Order: C-alpha cells, then sequence, then structure tokens
C-alpha cells in the first residue's frame, strides 16, 4: 500500500468526461474505514 | 472475530435510507455492463449492521487523529465498497491485503459514491469471471454483497481524472 500525497489523508477521483460519474476515494490506511452495512442483492434485468 | 450480523427490518428508516442511496447511485457504464452486469435497479435481499467494538474503536482512533491534524473536520462520508475480500474485511477490518496495486491513483483502498461502480468489483477487478456458480458477471441469480462503509477522507488531495 502507498502513501497519500504529503499533507492529505485520501485522494478523490474527480469524474471529468462522463458528466454522469460520481466521485471515487482512495485511502491509503485500513483505519480509515468502517465497513458499517452488508447489502445482499442481486442485479435486476430490465 | 468479535463481529456480528444485525439484520434490519424493511419498515425501519435506517434500511430505507442505505436502500435509497444504494438505488439511486446507479449509472450506466462506459463499458455497457461488461464488468459489473446490466442493470437499472437492485433487488435488495437483506441489510445487516456490521458490529465489532474493536473495529470501531480502530476506526475513530483513527478518525480524531486525522481531524486533529485537519481543523477538527474528519470529512467523513458514506460510501461503497465492493470487493472479492467482503467477508475478510467484516471480520478482520480493511488492511493492505484489501488494496487496489493497480488502481488509478496507486496502491489504496477504493470507495464509490456510484453503488454501480462498486458493483463492478464484487466478481473481482473488472468483474473476474463473473458468478462463482455461472461464470456470469451479468448473473441475476446469484446473490451479491457491497459494503457501505463509513470513510474519513480528512485533508483529500484532487485528482481530474480525463
Ligand atoms: O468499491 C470498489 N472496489 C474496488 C476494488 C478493487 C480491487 C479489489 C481487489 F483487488 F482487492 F480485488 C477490491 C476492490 N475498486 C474500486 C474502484 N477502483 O477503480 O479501484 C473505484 C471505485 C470503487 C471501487
Ligand atoms: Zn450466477
Amino acid at each position: 500500500m502507498a502513501h497519500s500525497p504529503p499533507g492529505h489523508h485520501s485522494v478523490t477521483g474527480r469524474p471529468s468526461v462522463n458528466g454522469l460519474a460520481l466521485a471515487e476515494y482512495v485511502i491509503y490506511r485500513g483505519e480509515q474505514a468502517y465497513p458499517e452495512y452488508l447489502i445482499t442483492y442481486q442485479i435486476m434485468r430490465p | 472475530s468479535g463481529t456480528i450480523l444485525i439484520d434490519l427490518s424493511p419498515d425501519d428508516k435506517e434500511f430505507q435510507s442505505v436502500e435509497e442511496e444504494m438505488q439511486s447511485t446507479v449509472r450506466e457504464h462506459r463499458d455497457g455492463g461488461h464488468a459489473g452486469g446490466i442493470f437499472n435497479r437492485y433487488n435488495i435481499l437483506k441489510i445487516q449492521k456490521v458490529c465489532n467494538k474493536k473495529l470501531w474503536e480502530r476506526y475513530t482512533h483513527r478518525r480524531k487523529e486525522v481531524s486533529e491534524e485537519n481543523h477538527n473536520h474528519a470529512n467523513e462520508r458514506m460510501l461503497f465498497h465492493g470487493s472479492p475480500f467482503v467477508n475478510a474485511i467484516i471480520h478482520k477490518g480493511f488492511d493492505e491485503r484489501h488494496a487496489y496495486i493497480g488502481g488509478m491513483f496507486g496502491a489504496g483502498i477504493y470507495f464509490a459514491e456510484n453503488s454501480s461502480k462498486s458493483n463492478q468489483y464484487v466478481y473481482g477487478i473488472g468483474g473476474g469471471t463473473g458468478c462463482p456458480v455461472h461464470k456470469d458477471r451479468s448473473c441475476y441469480i446469484c446473490h451479491r454483497q457491497l459494503l457501505f462503509c463509513r470513510v474519513t477522507l480528512g485533508k483529500s488531495f484532487l485528482q481530474f481524472s480525463a
């Protein structure tokens, strides 16, 4: 696992071509996330 | 491990607000459904609260350290995470073994605002070979699992991604 850029705790991937896409995020320390909900699902055929 | 899973009732406001975030953040993907399958919505079968005192205290300790480095602002978000290692994460927490070595922003742990983005990683990088039963990345039968996670961003480095 790499380090976050100096002076930063995470990276934000800002959508920059796809106008509809939401952001993605990267942390470099496992302690900075807690898995609060487990969602069991199926994708639905349109 | 110390982890218990508590089932939420569909009548519980917490079940309903987590389901809405899952359903409302589906988008179309540039791969036309290659990785995660073709769909506009989910059939939610179950939502469980992940309860682990030790993992929670590990998270809140780190959150206080970040907050004190960032003018008392943790910059906490609720984000999706899809992984073949979801069962190891709920028991042992996130660590370097859950990192995406080849990710666009280097070796880290990736989260998404779009539930359908996290859905692309449930069966591995690029959807791997799809469900273990039918080898189908667009399987409509097999049960899938995602995590909805509490994530401390603190001071986040902004990468514009064209
Ligand atoms: O929810 C997400 N999960 C994963 C992922 C990647 C690799 C692994 C594995 F190598 F351990 F198998 C496990 C999970 N990657 C994401 C990305 N991304 O582009 O990395 C963007 C947005 C969300 C996610
Ligand atoms: Zn299947």
